């Protein structure tokens, strides 16, 4: 047992004699000089802000001088060459959920433990007995399984973002977004593995989902888009915007919410809504942070807003076209489902697309000045609905 | 002799005055290329603004980038360098150059000069980053081959340093 | 059917999901790393720990709750934040904030390694580390946040993310634990971060810090750092798997041992002098002499056992290990001379060794008394601690021909005329600029890769400026705007102000002008 200065009598007396009898400064607010976004400086800001050691030649940095070690050739540890977008201060971003590591894992732990309690009870209840078998076996298992590859690809798009991005609050937003996406993929597979325990003959292998993702026309446009966002570019703002604010906000929201979640509740599926509840909660949390970065910080930067909008509008034109093509392919899946009027007929799909594109116009397009005719995009996708 | 303060000083102010006079993409591209050749890398022409050149370069980049978005067709922001060259053609030229390099000394200067001439906003970011990565792969492969094989005395001569002091 | 089903209670355990993770990646032409690299990590690489996202969060949240309970409930009730010996409370300003940058840059490094890998399992192992290094950034922040609230001197605990920029020891920390983690071939970065940084230094260092802390009355740092330590084995495993993943690439035999040797030299060049200085001079109560610790950590545990386990993948112990060991006897005492002499550029309050400390130094480092002990005692007699004295030892160094140089590669200071360590000065002029190097390994790095090593040093930035102006511009003051954060003693009276610094007239020279 080692002596400890807090409890050992001799050492505690020595320490007490050494400690001044008054405080040597009154400023007890950690990183008191951070500009607060809200009425009072938050713990999230105190623990996160200025952790990244940027010099004055990266907008907002408080340090000085060149980096100590660069890449062969001269690429800097972090640099302005990493993105087309420009700002007066890369540190400005704030996640409205104020997630540092602790609240992030605390919340996900709650979901982790509750999920296992729910599954143990759901299996004990026998509630799988009323699911439509064709939905379970031919649509959910195969095409919801295949969707895990979209989530997994969007996850991986964040690898270069996590390396390249230019501030601490942005890096946290990006990493938490990435983990939520791989969580979505893992949760889809968890659902399939659980069903396999309840339904003799139900195959939870990824072989069929992967074959569908990689070769079925229904996912051809989606996979092409994900491959481009992940591996076709390296501008870290382009990746976050294209991935979350265009592709996932249109194709991803349609597939998860309008197809799998919504149709689960017309085909007697009492299990899938528990899983889509998590992915949709994560989507809205991620959206809050993506919105702050791209709207408050970048599209409305006092010096570079118009410049940034020029790039954001160009990216949106391109990736919206890709996402429309992805949805046009995807709506071919309705040819395979049992008709339910108002849900799976052409008129029901039209209303679903009107929700996705109409919500997207308000939530993102309007905020960056991107003009979009909602009915045009709906009609373009419905051209893929089979007669 | 005596440095001015770090973040606000007469050298940075003088260069900000020069940058404010740039009015076209062509003019700002020549300005930034000349600046990077003159003041950046171990092969720069002058260390006269050493403690200020990185901040000044940032401000030139900002000026050129805004001139691009104000003056150029949007498609050119994706496919062209601000020199007017096709961006994929620039990539092809410089990859070919470094693949033909016969020594680490030829290769290092090719990579350095590519960055001096084409660092964003001159070349589009996505094209630049993938070209820079391809060049760095080749440069490292050459440099890291038999890395300890030349004695320091030989490396000093190959680099061309003037040796001013060697502690006994 | 609709009536019959097995109603046994079942869930899905994390390893049941992890079994399928490797199958989540798919083949396409562009599916390859974006970063420059000499190596290819094999597509079938596995990972040691079978952690999925939900389980990651469950396991880390449980550790957090125990840690934050101790800090915010128990230690606050005990008033423990002000029961730390002042020397150690000051040392923790530096240890926690400097380690914080390593935690922070390790996030980005681990993401670059996630990009470098093709196997989903190897990506996932690097991803766990990405998340852990965020956790650790906020944990180091929390230590200084807690000290800011509860310790008798919050200055410097409360603003190091800007005040660290004033001083020269910060530049060297950025080389080993910021730029060295992220700037280069991903495999070179992995050897700097995981194979050397973590397996050689961070893993034992985090624990040792807790032992020095508890010995000196600090129960805050053990609470946090002992929790940080539970995450580190996964990161060391990531480094092991980096080597496994490239072992069948012919490039590994060509290049890996060079990247490893360069990274080993990089890390030890800073930690060998700096850690021994912080432990031995930044403490009252002593745990173990640094010379003994270094040999156990670096030469025996790491260079012998831990690197030996990679012999089956072609890894050799670093060629520069013997040279590093030769410098570990006195390097931290040499650094102490520079740190005490340049105290006004720091953000911590220093204490010259007292009579009992001097006896400990001479017992464990015979020869210390006749060199460093006499120097420190002379500085005290000349007024080191006394703000009326106009005395700062950097000026004494210059007046007596003991110039301070900065290594262009490592940024570590060097005083050749007083050093008992093994460095030696080389000064070269290249293309109109002079450069000082201090050892054979770093000189080679600079000669081969000059464009990687263009860091401005404090003498170049501050040349000809007076010290109090530099400190004021850099915000190196307390909330009254005039009393320095840094001090040359740990007492509550006679604190130095900007005016006291100005009285000394310390103006920075160009140390290479003479050459
Ligand atoms: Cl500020
Ligand atoms: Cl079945
Ligand atoms: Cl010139
Ligand atoms: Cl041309
Ligand atoms: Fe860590
Ligand atoms: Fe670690």
């Amino acid at each position: 047992v080692t002596k400890r200065g807090l409890t050992d009598p001799e050492r505690a007396a020595i320490i007490a004699a050494a400690v001044p009898d008054h405080a040597l400064d009154t400023q007890r607010k950690y990183h008191y000089f951070i500009q607060p976004r809200w009425k009072r400086l938050s713990e999230y800001e105190q623990l996160s802000c200025y952790a990244q050691p940027n010099p004055d030649w990266i907008a907002g940095g408080l340090d000085w001088g060149d980096w100590t070690q660069k890449f062969h050739g001269g690429r800097p540890s972090w640099g302005n060459e990493s993105t087309e977008l420009r700002t007066t201060d890369w540190y400005r971003h704030r996640d409205p959920a104020r997630r540092w590591h602790h609240p992030y894992v605390k919340d996900k732990s709650e979901e982790a433990r509750y999920t296992q309690r729910f599954l143990a009870a759901y299996s004990s209840e026998g509630s799988i007995r009323t699911i439509d078998p064709y939905w379970r076996d031919e649509i959910l298992n195969k095409y919801f399984g295949a969707l895990l590859y979209s989530e997994y690809g969007l996850f991986n798009a964040h690898s270069s973002v996590g390396r390249d991005c230019l501030s601490d609050t942005i890096r946290q937003t990006a990493v938490f977004a990435a983990l939520d996406k791989v969580d979505n993929a893992q949760m889809i597979q968890m659902e399939r593995l659980f069903i396999a325990k309840l339904v003799p003959g139900f195959d939870a292998s990824t072989d069929v989902p992967k074959k569908i993702w990689t070769t079925d026309p229904i996912y051809s446009g989606a996979r092409a888009t994900v491959q481009e966002i992940w591996q076709g570019v390296q501008d870290w703002n382009e990746i976050l915007w294209a991935g979350h604010a265009v592709y996932d906000a249109t194709f991803g929201q349609f597939a998860r919410r309008e197809f799998f979640q919504r149709l689960a509740t017309v085909y007697g599926d009492t299990l899938t809504p528990f899983f889509t509840a998590q992915s949709q909660t994560y989507f809205q949390t991620t959206r809050g942070a993506i919105d702050d970065l791209f709207v408050y910080c970048l599209a409305n930067d006092s010096e570079f807003g118009a410049h940034n909008r020029t790039f954001l509008n160009a990216w949106t034109e391109h990736y919206l076209a890709s996402s429309v093509a992805a949805l046009k392919d995807f709506v071919g899946l309705y040819a395979k489902v049992e008709k339910v009027a108002g849900a799976t007929d052409r008129a029901g799909v039209s209303e679903a697309l009107q929700r996705v594109f109409g919500d997207w116009k308000i939530d993102y397009a309007d905020k960056i000045g991107f003009r979009v005719d909602v009915d045009q995009k709906v009609d373009a996708v419905l051209a893929g609905y089979k007669n | 002799a005596k440095r001015e303060p770090i973040h606000d000083n007469s050298i940075r102010t003088e260069w900000e005055a020069k940058i404010a006079k740039l009015t076209s993409v062509d003019q700002a591209t020549k300005f930034i290329q000349d600046f990077r050749l003159a003041y950046t890398s171990p092969f720069r022409k002058s260390y006269d603004i050493d403690v200020d050149y990185q901040y000044i370069e940032r401000k030139i980049e900002e000026k050129l980038s805004v001139l691009k978005t104000e003056k150029l067709p949007v498609a050119d922001l994706i496919t062209k360098a601000t020199t007017g060259e096709d961006a994929a053609a620039v990539e092809a030229t410089w990859i070919a150059k470094i693949k033909a390099a016969k020594s680490k000394y030829e290769a290092e200067r090719i990579h350095i000069e590519f960055r001096q001439l084409y660092k964003p906003p001159v070349l589009p970011v996505n094209v630049f980053l993938r070209t820079d990565a391809a060049l760095g792969t080749v440069l490292m492969e050459i440099r890291n081959t038999d890395y300890y094989g030349t004695p320091l005395e030989g490396l000093r001569k190959e680099r061309g340093v003037k040796v001013l002091h060697l502690q006994a | 059917d609709a009536l019959k089903v097995n109603r046994a209670p079942v869930g899905v355990e994390p390893q049941e999901v992890h079994k399928w993770l490797q199958s989540f990646n798919w083949d396409f032409k562009e599916n390859r790393t974006k970063y420059p690299t000499k190596y290819h990590m094999a597509n079938e690489t596995k990972e040691q720990f079978k952690v999925i996202a939900k389980e990651y969060a469950r396991m880390e949240a449980a550790k957090d709750e125990r840690q934050f309970g101790t800090l915010l409930d128990g230690l606050t009730r005990l008033g423990a934040g002000n029961k730390v010996h002042p020397r150690w409370g000051e040392t923790m300003k530096v240890i926690s904030n400097f380690l914080e940058v390593g935690e922070y840059n390790a996030i980005a490094a681990s993401a670059m390694l996630w990009d470098s890998a093709t196997a989903a399992e190897q990506k996932n192992g690097y991803l766990a580390q990405v998340l852990d290094e965020i956790r650790h950034t906020h944990q180091c922040a929390f230590i200084n946040h807690y000290y800011s609230k509860h310790y008798h001197d919050p200055a410097g605990h409360n603003d190091a993310r800007r005040t660290r920029a004033i001083g020269p020891l910060w530049k060297g920390m950025k080389r080993v634990f910021a730029d060295g983690f992220i700037s280069g071939d991903a495999v070179e970065c992995s050897v700097n971060l995981q194979l050397v940084g973590e397996a050689c230094f961070t893993n034992p260092l985090i624990v040792a810090v807790t032992e020095w802390a508890s010995a000196n009355g600090d129960e805050i740092t053990p609470t946090v750092f002992l929790s940080v330590e539970t995450d580190e084995l996964r990161h060391m495993a990531n480094g092991y798997q980096t080597v496994v993943s490239i072992a069948n690439d012919p490039a590994s035999a060509k290049f890996l041992n060079t990247d490893l040797n360069n990274a080993f030299w990089t890390q030890q060049k800073y930690f060998t002098p700096v850690l021994g200085y912080l432990f031995e001079y930044g403490s009252k109560f002593k745990v173990e002499p640094w010379v003994k610790t270094w040999n156990r950590w670096v030469y025996e545990d790491w260079g012998g056992i831990w690197i030996g386990r990679l012999g089956k993948y072609g890894v050799e112990s670093p060629a520069s290990l013997r040279d590093a060991k030769r410098d570990a006897y006195w390097a931290h005492h040499d650094l102490a001379l520079a740190a005490y002499a340049m105290w006004p550029l720091g953000f911590a309050r220093l204490a010259l060794p007292d009579e009992e400390d001097q006896a400990w130094f001479e017992a464990n480092y015979p020869g210390w008394a006749d060199h460093y002990g006499k120097i420190f005692n002379e500085w005290k007699k000349l007024g080191y601690e006394d703000p009326k004295s106009g005395f700062i030892p950097y000026q004494w160094l210059l007046a007596n021909g003991h110039d301070v140089y900065i290594d262009r590669v490592s940024q570590v200071p060097f005083i050749p005329s007083l050093a008992k360590g093994t460095g030696s000065l080389r000064v070269h002029e290249f293309n109109g600029k002079k450069h000082s190097l201090t050892d054979d390994w770093g000189e080679r790095q600079w000669l081969i890769e000059p464009e990687r090593y263009e860091c401005h040093n404090v003498f170049e930035q501050y040349e000809g400026r007076e010290l109090s102006e530099v400190i004021a511009e850099g915000h190196g003051v307390r909330s009254d705007g005039k009393t320095l954060i840094a001090q040359p003693h740990t007492r509550g009276d006679n604190l130095w102000t900007l005016e006291d610094i100005k009285r000394a007239g310390c103006v920075f020279p160009d140390p290479l002008a003479k050459f």
